[PDB]
């Protein structure tokens, strides 16, 4: 589950990842 | 077992009386015996019963496991999700008139893969169980729980009296579990992400073609994600109760992850910041959603009241939100 670094937050903050 | 009995042998109302043909349509109201039934509906309208010699008897069976491998404890990721993005899926294929774009192996393994694509969930992320190193984590590598639900769909195809699939060419068969591998990988978020941006472009750049084999694939993923949370699409005193649902589950992950984990949990999952929800839904209505059912309106016009219905709940979120 790598992804660029700055999509990182967003995608966290929802269940994602 | 007596379940089957009063099941194969029940009649099958029309997808009129069922109103399955809705993309308005709600469950809430249903029995177990009936949304069962509407499933073989389902399989009968789209033909696929009679274009692969389905027996009555083999089916209903089938469908029962389905039902009874969904776990009845787990607040939204029960057997009614999986049957209501089905129903969904069916819709699309219908009103929304894609079943003339598609094969028939592409249709049954939608309509097999929608059914099972959240096998044995136990209301928990995929993010959650890799942190707490469950042993599932150990042994499958990357869209962990999506490859276990898979495990289980073929797990109960492969079941004696469940071989829904026995009429199948040995070349059928085998090209047909490869789409329904793809399909139910695909439901996870992760995946549509990292995808998504791809197809949006195609449709953006009006190029998007799905005599494109691949283009084609690519989309069967975005449709499968499409109705895996068509429930943002619902009105909204029924996006409201089922929100309800993904709410508390979330929450009960939230509690394990300061308990046994002995971590702080997103916001989302955070039971105690319940007050915040609103915002974090219209959030990711707009990081998810929105953009995601827009394509698939440019791909086909008829599936345009999965796009209103979603804004407009986007639309009550955010009153909320601003309480
Ligand atoms: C395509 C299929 C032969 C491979 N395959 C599989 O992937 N899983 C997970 C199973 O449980 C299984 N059982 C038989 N074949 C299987
Ligand atoms: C490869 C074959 C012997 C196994 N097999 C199977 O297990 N199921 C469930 C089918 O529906 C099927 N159709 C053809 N072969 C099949
Ligand atoms: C499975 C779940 C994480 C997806 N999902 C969903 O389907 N609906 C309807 C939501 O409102 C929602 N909010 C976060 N995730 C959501
Ligand atoms: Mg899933
Ligand atoms: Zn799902």
């Amino acid at each position: 589950e790598a992804f660029n670094h700055l999509e990182l937050h967003e995608l966290a903050q929802y269940g994602i990842i | 077992t007596r379940e089957l009995q009063s099941l194969a042998a029940a009649v099958v109302p029309s997808a009129q009386t069922l109103k399955i043909t809705d993309f308005s349509f709600s469950d809430f109201e249903l029995s177990d015996l009936e949304t069962a039934l509407c499933t073989i509906r389902m399989f009968t309208d789209l033909n696929l019963v009679q274009n692969f010699q389905m027996k009555h008897e083999v089916l209903c069976r089938w469908i029962l496991s389905v039902k009874k491998n969904y776990r009845k404890n787990v607040a939204y990721h029960n057997w009614r999700h999986a049957f209501n993005t089905a129903q969904c899926m069916f819709a699309a294929l219908k009103a929304g008139k894609i079943q003339n774009k598609l094969t028939d192996l592409e249709i049954l393994a939608l309509l097999i893969a929608a059914l099972s694509h959240d096998l044995d969930h136990r209301g928990v992320n995929n993010s959650y169980i890799q942190r707490s190193e469950h042993p599932l984590a150990q042994l499958y590598c990357h869209s962990i729980m999506e490859h276990h639900h898979f495990d289980q769909c073929l797990m109960i195809l492969n079941s004696p009296g469940n071989q829904i699939l026995s009429g199948l060419s040995i070349e059928e068969y085998k090209t047909t579990l490869k789409i329904i591998k793809q399909a139910i990988l695909a439901t996870d978020l992760a995946l549509y992400i990292k995808r998504r941006g791809e197809f949006f472009e195609l449709i953006r750049k009006n190029q998007f073609n799905l005599e494109d084999p691949h283009q084609k694939e690519l989309f069967l993923a975005m449709l499968m994600t499409a109705c895996d949370l068509s429930a943002i699409t619902k009105p909204w005193p029924i996006q409201q109760r089922i929100a309800e649902l993904v709410a508390t589950e979330f929450w009960e992950q939230g509690d394990l992850e300061r308990t046994v984990l002995q971590q702080q949990p997103i916001p989302m999952m955070d039971r105690n910041k319940r007050d915040e929800l609103p915002k974090l839904q219209v959030g990711f209505i707009d990081f998810v959603c929105t953009q995601l059912y827009e394509a698939l309106t440019h791909v086909s016009e008829d599936c345009f009241p999965l796009l209103d219905g979603c804004r407009k709940n986007r639309q009550k979120w955010q009153a909320l939100a601003e309480q």
